[PDB]
């Protein structure tokens, strides 16, 4: 029967990663310029109550240099654990997404994309057997958990925007190495 | 005679299969997402007379599917595919055109034809990325002149003879996968003697 | 009193903050990140490299997805504090090598169609996946006021249609990081004269 080639496998996963990130970005940015002043945007980042994200329990590369020194199975694993970590917490953005003029932002729609992109990365871990010793950190499946309300919702939304940017970057790094002629 | 015809996915999210058995016993559809155990057709009715509709929940774009049409135990036809392989999107909605201008000679003119995406791509976006293939011919010519597949919903048509009646039809496809869908409603472009 | 203008990462790898001269007291820059934190203030690693009235964090002082706080000091007092993250401050360079090609000429002799092409900024790693750029082409006739803008191109070549032969146009393009609020500066203007 037909094999779906890695080319299309990667290509559809990036449609999803990219829609998830575009949704997190646009929805965050319209919430920000309606309810957060810079006064508060800074107070938030400044103070750890409103800065750390529950997803931070997963070790992720922070810059390019570290990102490129990770293997394909490691970047796909970090990517999978970041998506698995948003499967339940997107429930708490229901109240923020329902008042969003962004077409597509809805807990039911975003959960659907997270669940489909999750199947894809698993499909990619089954094809991409690319050397990696499967061990310990990152191969401990800590999908990150999650324990006023305006800043509560801005924190969830700040971390969604970021973790979606991480998933989008991390899948592109392994598509660029796996599928030649993808990036150039 | 009890064979498969077409499985088609109109957006890259659902699909269905059709066959021929309109007297020519009980035909049944059986499927397996390849990874032996057959599940059976989820909804033999939403697409009508000889169909099987696999919805959102039943359609995954990461695995190959197989299907065997079982006419009273016996397998008649059977076929495997994957969903991007059967994407065949709806034709474009609302074509029109605009007259740019006519030459000094008055023999030829320049139009521009716009169209509009099928409703089920709007809905999607960042999943379903369409490309359009416009073709045109004279109302009494024979072979259609085709134009290069463009991603925009507007392309100009140049060099048309101001008093020759024309037919413009455009069809669509997903950006590199599947194959073309059917054609739009055909526009009849008629240029006025200016 | 000195004031911050803009901080900007061009390729999501380095960045730089820039301010105004408005006391001359000494103006200094102090920074801190959450990779301790808001009580481990350190001065600008490189005052010369990004020109005057600037601070420049290079490849080894930059991390994305981490919040940075920046503070400006004139003779030790603060005039501006500012916090951000580098993934939020991408504002890439302009595309380079803007060229064009004739595609079609109408038999009326009134309209041509060209294909414009260009190379991405030299420091944007599109090749190994650390960036993905999106372009915005703008064209207008050199005697027209309104710029026609184009609906963001993902590919380095675009065709623009129904250009007039007997006119001259100018084209100008800018990069963007996919899913971010930026757009860099425009490219060098391309004058397309038909022939």
């Amino acid at each position: 029967f037909p094999t779906i080639p890695l080319s299309r496998l990667f290509d559809n996963a990036m449609l999803r990663a990219h829609r998830l990130h575009q949704l997190a970005f646009d929805t965050y940015q319209e919430f920000e310029e309606a309810y957060i002043p810079k006064e508060q945007k800074y107070s938030f980042l400044q103070n750890p109550q409103t800065s750390l994200c529950f997803s931070e329990s997963i070790p992720t590369p922070s810059n390019r240099e570290e990102t490129q020194q990770k293997s394909n199975l490691e970047l796909l694993r970090i990517s999978l654990l970041l998506i698995q970590s948003w499967l339940e917490p997107v429930q708490f953005l229901r109240s923020v997404f329902a008042n969003s003029l962004v077409y597509g932002a809805s807990d039911s729609n975003v959960y659907d994309l997270l669940k489909d992109l999750e199947e894809g990365i698993q499909t990619l871990m089954g094809r991409l057997e690319d050397g990696s010793p499967r061990t310990g950190q990152i191969f401990k499946q800590t999908y990150s958990k999650f324990d006023d309300a305006l800043l509560k919702n801005y924190g969830l939304l700040y971390c969604f925007r970021k973790d979606m940017d991480k998933v989008e970057t991390f899948l592109r790094i392994v598509q660029c190495r796996s599928v030649e002629g993808s990036c150039g | 005679e009890p064979k498969f015809t077409k499985c088609r996915s109109p957006e890259r999210e659902t699909f269905s299969c059709h066959w021929t058995d309109e007297v020519h016993g009980p035909i049944q559809l059986f499927y397996t997402r390849r990874n032996q155990e057959w599940k059976e057709c989820p909804d033999y009715v939403s697409a009508g007379e000889n169909s099987c509709y696999f919805n959102s929940s039943f359609t995954s774009i990461w695995i190959p599917y197989c299907i065997k049409l079982t006419s009273n135990g016996g397998t008649v036809d059977e076929k495997c595919f994957s969903v991007d392989e059967i994407v065949q999107p709806d034709p474009p909605i609302a074509l029109n055109w605009t007259l740019l201008n006519v030459s000094l000679t008055g023999i030829h003119a320049d139009i521009q034809v716009r169209w509009e995406a099928p409703r089920n791509a709007d809905i999607q976006k960042g999943w379903m990325v369409l490309e359009y293939e416009l073709q045109y011919k004279e109302v009494n010519e024979t072979k259609w002149k085709m134009m290069d597949p463009i991603l925009t919903t507007s392309v100009p048509v140049y060099s048309l003879k101001v008093d020759k009646e024309y037919e413009v039809r455009v069809r669509s496809k997903q950006r590199n996968s599947g194959n073309y869908g059917e054609f739009s409603e055909v526009l009849y472009v008629t240029l006025p003697q200016m």
